[PDB]
Order: C-alpha cells, then structure tokens, then sequence
C-alpha cells in the first residue's frame, strides 16, 4: 500500500491540466 | 430461362441400374389412383385421385401441378402407385425368375447340389456374375431332387 | 421459400442440382415407370 | 496425385486442342472484361487479343493433363513450347 | 450452444476479379457471405476466427461462364440450438398462442399449451403480458426457457420452447 | 434430444482442417463472450492495418466501432453480445482458467461442463434438473462446492 | 398384485410384461412405464389410480421389491429421521440408559407418524425435524 | 449531441456530490491505511 | 479456503503492478486512461484482499503453520526463516511508530483514562454530519407531393 502511495503521488506531480487538451505529462 | 435454385450444381458421374423395390415404390409415390376415369365427373379439371390428378404432373401451362407448384416447364413430374392384391410377374424377368426356379429348391428354398460338389466348387470361382448364374443353372437344372444327407447340408429332399 | 425434400429417404439438407436434357429425363421417368432405378450420383463411390 | 516437376514425362509441346481451349477460354475471359497483360495495337475482336497474348505467352493459365491412371500434371502455358 | 467448428465453403468469383490482390477479395467474400448468415447443418454462424491464416488451396475453372471456384477451409464460431436445452431469453413479440422469446439470433416460440395453468394471457395491458400467480411475463422481462424441439431448415432455424417444468419461467 | 447423442457434425469426435483428431469444443456463456469480443479486437487491428496503405455503454459503443469494421450485415452477433453480456457474470480469462480447472477436475463431458458453467444454480437439484445428462455421473456435494467457488468468483461489474 | 399394477394396464401378463411399474413416494400407487412416462411427460399431474388426486411429480421414482406400504413408509421415514437426528445424544460417551430413552423417543415419533394420530403431533414432529436439521447445519 | 452532455454532465455531477458525501462518511469512520487511500482516491 | 482467493488476487496484483512497471519503463509516459485503470485494478485487489482478510481474522489466529520433516532444511536455513517471518519491514513498523507519535493521543492520556468520551464525541459528530448531508441533499433536485407536381408539369392533371 505505502509503495503504491509513493507512485500515486509521483504521477500527480507531472499532471498538466488543460480544458481543451486534457492531462499532459511533462 | 428457368427459375434459379440454391442447390449446388454438379455434373452427373456414376449411374447405377437396379430393380425397383415395392417398398421404395410406395415411398416415392404420392397417390394411390383408384378411379379408372380420366377427368372429373363434371367433365372439367381432374378426377382427383385417378389416372391424371393434380397430385401428379400437369401440362396446359395454366395449371400449376399441386405438389411441385411452379409450372409445367419446370415440373419434373410426380409418381403415383397401384397396390395390387395379387402379385404379378414382369415380362423382361419371366425367363430369369424361371431360371431362379431351376436354381433353388421349391420348398426349403436352398440351392441345389452343395459346396461339397467339385463342379460347384469350380463354378463358384468364376468372377463374372452372368457366367456364374449360367453354369450354376446348367448344373442345378439337371438335378430334380433336393437331398438331406450328402457324403463329403440342408434337409428337404 | 428455398425448401426441398426427397420422399422416402428422410432428406431435407443434401440436395444436388443437375442439368440434363429433357429427353434424358423422359428416359429416366420411363425407366422408373418400368420398375428400373436410374440412380445418379455426383460422386465416384467406386474410385 | 500431382506428379512433381522432375517426373513430368509428357510432351512439352502444346497440342492444337490445348491451344484451342486456351485461346477459347482466354478470349472468353477477355470478352468478360479481363485484365489484359499486353498492349493492344488497336484490336477490337477478343480472339485476336487472345492470340496476341498467346504469341507472347502472357496468358496466366496452367494445364492439368489427366493421365489414364487417374493422376495428372501441371504444365503452365508459359513453359509450353507453342508450334 | 456457442461452438467453434472448422467450416469449408466454395466461393465463386467473376473473371473481372482476377487481379493480384484477388486473395483479399476472397476473404472479403468469405466474410460477407458467412458472418451473419445461417445454415441448417451447422446453425447460426456468428463469427469467423483466424483471418490471417486463411487457406486458399487452389482455384479451379468451371466450364461455361468462366467464373472461378475456390474451396476455403477456415475456423468459425457458430451457434447451434439443440432439443431439450435450457437457455435464457427476453420476450420481443407477444401472441395469444404464446410469447416469442429471443435467445441470441434465434427467436424461439413457446406454445400456450406448454405453459402452466396458473400462467394466463392478459391483453388489456400495453403491451399484452402473461400474468401468473406470482410472475408477470412482459417484453423486457427475462425468462428461462427449456427448448423442447428444434427445426434445421436451410438458412432458417426455428425452435420451440417450454416453461411448464420446474426451475423455469421468468428469471 | 439431450441424451449425450448430438448430430453427425456435433459428435464427440471432430476433425480439424489439418487431418488430426480433436475433441468437440463446448463453450459456456462466459468465455464465449471473451472469445468473440477478443477476436473482434484483432479483427479491428486487421481492419486498421490495411487502412494505412457503465457495462452496457462500453458494450454498445465497442459494438458500434466494430460495426463500422464489418459491412453492416452481422448485427445479430452484436445483439448476441448484448444477450451474453446481459446474461454473463464472469470476467477475465484467468478466472475462466480457474473455472475450467474446477470443471475438468470431475472428469465430465465438455457439453456437460459447458451447461454447468453457463447456468446459475444454487443447489445440486437445480443442476440435475436443468441438465438431464447429469443426475448420477457426479456427486451432489461436489457440484455444490463448485457452485460455492463460482459464487465467490462472480462479482457485480 | 398380478391383477392391479396400473389402472389402464392392470393385466399385462399375456402381453409380455416387459415394462416396469414405478411408484411415486407421494402416491404409493403402481403405474406402468408407458403410462407414467406420458404422465410426467405432459406435466406434473395426478394419476387416475382409483380416482387418486395427489400430484405425481417428474422423476424421483424408485424400484420396489414389495414389503407393504406400511413397512416401506416406516423404513423411508425411519432412515430420513435417522439421518436428521444423526448421532446426537447417542455414541457420545457410552451411556446405555439415556441412549435407549432417546431411541424410544425416536421410535415413538416414527410410531406417531405411521399412525398419524390426529394430524397435530406429526406437525410438531416435522418442526422437530426442522430443528434437528438446523442443529446438523450448525 | 447535447443529450450526451446532459447524461454525461449530470452523471459527473452525481458522482461528484454523492462521491463527496461517501468521502466525508468514510473519513469519519491495515484498515486505517485502506481508509487513507480510499479517501485519497475519492 | 480464503487464501485460495488471496493467492489469485495477489497474482492479479503482481500482474497489474508489473504492467504499470512496463508502462513506466518507457521514456515518455503513454496515455493516462490505462495508467488510472491499472491503478484502479491495483486498489481493487488490495481492498479485495483486505476485506476477506478482515473477515477471517479469528480463524487464521487459531492455527499454527510450520514445515514438516519433508523439507530440505539441511541445505537452506535462512530461507525457511524468511518464509515464516512475522516481523514486518522496518519501514512499515518504523513509520508506523512515527505515525503513532504524530497521532494526537499518546500513552500519557492512557494514564489519564479518557478515550471513550472522545470516541463518543466523534460518533456524535458523524451523526450531525450525516444529518446535515440529509438536509443539504434534500435542498436540491436531480407541403405537397413531388410526383403530383411533376405529373402536372408533364401531363397537366390536378
Ligand atoms: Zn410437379
Ligand atoms: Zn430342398
Ligand atoms: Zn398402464
Ligand atoms: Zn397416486
């Protein structure tokens, strides 16, 4: 569980929110 | 110019010739044909159950041939039958049947002579059927008595 | 309605179509009227 | 049962019957809008076009010569020596 | 039942389809005729597995017309009904003789005489529904039908079901 | 009927297109959906390859994307997908492998285990009444156990 | 008996008696094969055995070597109740008095069932069967 | 094409609100860690 | 019986986490729908295992498991100790004790004897909150014929 939490945060640090393009990954 | 059919189209290869069994005749036929009259009593249509009823084929184009429907240019025809109360013989077989009557016993229904006879042993080795029936007929037509005991066998006598 | 039968041998599936002259069909029907069976087979059973 | 290519012992020459049926079937296909493999010199008749394809061996067919024992061979019309 | 069987079909092509890409055309035809249709020998043909490794064998030329004949052997998923087979279905059309259950691509019919006595027909409702002593058989209702007999006509298959026996009726 | 005696093409002995012997393949309404829905995916990849040079909405949408692949002549297969999906409780081929492991452990006929996996029952009498071929070929407690493990394998999707 | 085994087929001895004669546990009536097969084949209905009204169900038949309906019912109910009670208060420690008393109670229950009394105690015995089954499930 | 926005948008609203109430009713009641990640995922 | 499903759900857990490993092993991250889907599968497996685990917590604590003489222990010994190690990883126990230190109630309040009242206040606020959600969810709701004309233009009939 804890390890999965680590991944779940890391991916959320690379989210680009655009209303016309969606979610991007920088 | 005929109507299309969905059946697979193939050529005609092997053709087998055989006798018509009465059970197969009754299984192929559709009508019994009991009235010797041709057309109906009203001098029109067909007798319905007679010599030429709509249960068989038809001509005149306008008629439809009940059991195929379609038309006369398409109707192959249909077969009736006649169930006799007394068995009759066929002309082209009158001789053959007679030969059979000279090749088998008239009571126990067994072949004359036996496989113990040397001439019968020689005649049975022939591969041709007509020659076998011929020679076996020449042997069995002479002996006019079935037998019960033959030295090295059915009964009767 | 695309329907076929053969009377006396319990078939409603395997039906073959052949093109023969009408005179040959008259010969076969006369043989059937003369107690002779002109059975036609599209396959070679003797091989 | 399909004799192999190294055992084909039939005549390599195309007979008049084979040429006849090849020109007839090929001309029948050409009459039914078949892809022509040779450039036309202005012909309109299908038989002349079929003979034009046979003169250059551009007919895409192969003959199944039946042997009397029930076997057969596959001699393509391109490898068959015409005339 | 949903079975998988290797089927073979003879495909006829017009002489105008003799291009180098003709194989594709074959497969095309092999789909358009086989998928969705029905046969009285193998049942309702559903899908056709293995589209890449389709055997073509050798094409033969029949005499007249010049059309090409092919013998194709493939693997296909078909549906074949059977007599006395418990299946499930949903009603579509309703009749006084019985409601017509829909089992896959087959529209089975259930005779009113093959139903229990408590199940009665009701025409005053819209749509007309069969009301019993506990269950109400409507169009959108799911009913488990036990097929009693099946008919295998060429390119047309109809079956007859029943729900009189136990462990049957509405789902 | 339903007495383990099907037709000629539906006999226990089948022959593939290579000439080898193979047993009859009987499928229940669980993997039968994943096989059609499975092969339609690779069929979509085959249609998009040559082009170069909650549970119901996804079902109907995928059936539309696959309906665009076909020539609009096989919608009964999609309605059959809605039938199976509306009557399916299984998912994922791994669990299906477990189900085959539980069906083949008793040593029954493929059609029988197909009717076992395709029907939702709670007691053994239900399986013995809906399946006339199974009434004494296998124990009732084992069937109830199979229905228990299956009951643990089903999940509302 | 050789004169009654089916209301329609009561004398099939001179017709080569090759068919069996099944008996339903909810009727205790003899019916020949060709009749009962049509009975449960057309639907679970009652048999016309001398005007019988009890419904004959599908399948669930039995072969009978004939030991009278009384003893057959007493051995069927005897075995069923013996399986419901199982080995409760029997071979748990080795006592002989309480064991024989419990066996006396069971045989008195089977006696009240084969006699019926007034259709009142037998229902309490059925509730006792449901209670014993509930104890066997736990 | 507006009905897809009706059903889709309304579904997102119901999932947002109802899932929010489920969130607050699950924040208030290894079970603890599974509550951590269920709440975080909500 | 339950572990027969625990091994399958943990198998799907290993397969899902391996698929996420393959998706994250690329240079550029692919689509997010597959990532979030695999994450939802992982969470579904974890919750599915913890549910059955918490359902059978009294049965597993009523038995002991240790290998039989039929075991190659004369060659490998530390492995057998790893297969039956109740001791948690030092990270889960370490951060577990740290969280226990950063929970707002320590052992000093155990000496004061005072926890059930705070729990009662908590449950009461659960009731109040659920009532407020009841109210706040109760506040809102959720010409002619072409063939005839042309027939006139060609024939003139009305
Ligand atoms: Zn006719
Ligand atoms: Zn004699
Ligand atoms: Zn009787
Ligand atoms: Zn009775």
């Amino acid at each position: 569980s804890y390890h999965l939490n680590s991944t779940l945060e890391s991916l959320y640090d690379l989210i680009e929110f655009q209303p016309s393009q969606g979610v991007h990954y920088k | 110019g005929q109507q299309y059919s969905s059946a697979p189209l193939r050529t005609v290869k092997e053709v087998q010739f055989g006798l018509f069994s009465p059970e197969e005749v009754r299984a192929i036929s559709v009508a019994k044909i009991r009235f010797p009259e041709t057309m109906d009593e009203t001098q029109t249509r067909a007798k319905i159950g007679g010599l030429n009823d709509p249960r068989l084929g038809s001509i005149d184009r306008n008629l439809k041939c009940q059991t195929c429907q379609e038309g006369m240019n398409e109707c192959p025809g249909h077969f009736g039958h006649i169930d006799l109360a007394k068995p009759v013989f066929h002309v082209g077989f009158i001789a053959k049947i007679k030969k059979v009557c000279e090749c088998v016993c008239m009571h126990c229904g067994k072949l004359l002579l036996d496989e113990h006879n040397e001439l019968m042993r020689q005649a049975l080795a022939i591969k041709d059927s007509k020659k076998r029936f011929a020679a076996i007929w020449t042997l069995c037509k002479t002996k006019m008595v079935c037998e019960t005991d033959v030295p090295s066998r059915g009964g009767c006598g | 309605h695309n329907q076929f039968e053969c009377k006396g041998c319990d078939n409603k599936i395997d039906i073959y179509q052949i093109h023969i002259p009408y005179a040959a069909k008259l010969l076969f029907q006369e043989l059937m009227a003369m107690n002779i069976t002109p059975r036609l087979y599209t396959d070679r059973s003797r091989d | 049962k399909a004799i192999p290519k190294d055992q084909r012992a039939t005549t390599p020459y195309m007979t008049k019957y084979e040429r006849a049926r090849i020109l007839g079937t090929r001309a029948l296909q050409i009459s039914m809008n078949a892809p022509v493999f040779v450039d036309l010199e202005g012909e309109t008749d299908p038989l002349r076009i079929a003979m034009k394809e046979l003169a250059e061996k551009k007919i895409p067919l192969v003959i199944r010569r039946y042997l009397p024992d029930g076997s057969f061979e596959d001699w393509s019309v391109e490898e068959l020596i015409v005339d | 039942m949903f079975f998988i069987k290797d089927l073979s079909l003879n495909i006829t092509l017009h002489p105008s389809f003799f291009g180098p890409r003709m194989k594709q055309y074959l497969k095309t035809k092999l789909l358009e005729e086989v998928e969705g249709s029905c046969t009285g020998k193998f049942g309702y043909i559903l899908c056709v597995l293995d589209y890449d490794n389709i055997d073509i064998q050798r094409g033969r030329i029949l005499p007249t017309d010049g059309s090409a004949e092919f013998n194709v052997k493939y693997r296909a998923v078909v549906f074949k009904p059977f007599k006395g087979e418990v299946v499930d279905g949903t009603v579509v059309s309703c009749s006084q003789h019985g409601f017509e259950v829909q089992v896959g691509p087959m529209k089975v019919f259930v005779t009113k005489h093959l139903m229990p006595q408590d199940l009665t027909f009701n025409a005053g409702s819209n749509p007309p529904s069969y009301q019993s002593s506990e269950d109400v058989i409507t169009i959108k209702s799911r009913i488990r039908v036990k097929i009693e007999g099946c008919i295998s006509q060429v390119s047309s298959i109809h079956a007859i079901g029943s729900i009189k026996e136990d462990y049957l009726g509405a789902i | 009927a339903a007495t383990l005696q099907l037709g000629q093409e539906f006999q226990l002995k089948q022959i593939n297109h290579q000439g080898e012997e193979e047993e009859l393949i009987a499928l229940n309404l669980s993997e039968a959906r994943l096989v059609i829905k499975e092969a339609l995916v690779e069929r979509r990849r085959a249609f998009k390859r040559s082009q170069k040079k909650t549970r119901e909405k996804e079902l109907e949408s995928i059936d539309v994307l696959l309906e665009q692949t076909t020539g609009g002549n096989n919608k009964d297969l999609k309605n059959t997908m809605q039938y199976l999906t509306n009557f399916s409780r299984f998912r994922d081929q791994e669990t299906v492998g477990a189900v085959i492991q539980l069906l083949k452990s008793t040593g029954l006929h493929p059609f029988e285990v197909a009717q076992l996996g395709s029907l939702a029952c709670d007691t053994a009498d239900e399986a013995k009444t809906l399946i006339p071929s199974l009434n004494n070929k296998i124990s009732d407690d084992e069937l109830e156990r199979i229905l228990k493990e299956l009951s643990n394998l089903e999940t509302l999707y | 008996e050789n004169k009654d085994m089916c209301p329609i087929c009561k004398t099939d001895r001179y017709l080569s008696p090759d068919v069996k004669f099944l008996v339903n546990p909810e009727c205790y009536h003899r019916i020949c094969e060709s009749c009962v097969d049509r009975i449960f084949s057309l639907g679970p209905a009652q048999c016309p055995y001398k005007g019988c009204d009890k419904i004959l169900r599908k399948n669930k038949f039995k072969t009978q070597i004939f030991d009278d309906v009384e003893v057959e019912k007493e051995v069927d109910i005897r075995k069923r109740v013996f399986n419901v009670f199982n080995k409760t208060i029997d071979d748990f420690n080795g006592d002989l008095v309480e064991y024989n008393k419990y066996l006396e109670e069971v045989e008195d229950i089977i006696y009240k069932l084969d006699h019926g009394i007034d259709v009142a105690k037998t229902e309490e015995k059925l509730r006792t069967y449901e209670e014993l089954n509930k104890q066997l499930i736990m | 094409s507006n009905q897809a926005l009706y059903e889709k948008l309304e579904q997102t609203r119901t999932i947002l609100s109802v899932k929010l109430a489920e969130l607050i009713n699950m924040t208030t009641i290894a079970v603890a860690t599974t509550s951590v990640m269920m709440v975080n995922n909500q | 019986q339950a572990l027969d499903a625990v091994r399958m759900r943990l198998a799907q857990l290993t397969h899902s986490l391996r698929r996420i490993r393959d998706e994250m092993s690329k240079a550029e991250l692919p689509q997010w729908y597959t990532l979030q889907s695999q994450l939802n599968v992982t969470l579904s497996q974890l919750v599915s295992v913890t549910s059955t685990l918490q359902h059978f917590q009294e049965t597993l604590d009523s038995t002991v498991v240790y290998p039989l003489p039929k075991f190659p222990t004369t060659s490998h010994e530390s492995l057998v100790t790893t297969l039956l190690r109740k001791k948690n990883i030092p990270e889960v126990d370490e951060w577990m004790k740290y969280v226990r230190e950063t929970s707002g109630v320590t052992t000093a309040l155990l000496k004061d004897e005072e926890i059930e009242k705070l729990l009662q206040q908590d449950r009461e606020i659960t009731n109040w909150a659920r009532t407020t959600f009841r109210n706040e969810y109760g506040k809102h709701d959720f010409p002619f014929n072409v063939d005839d004309v042309l027939k006139f233009t060609f024939t003139g009939e009305k």
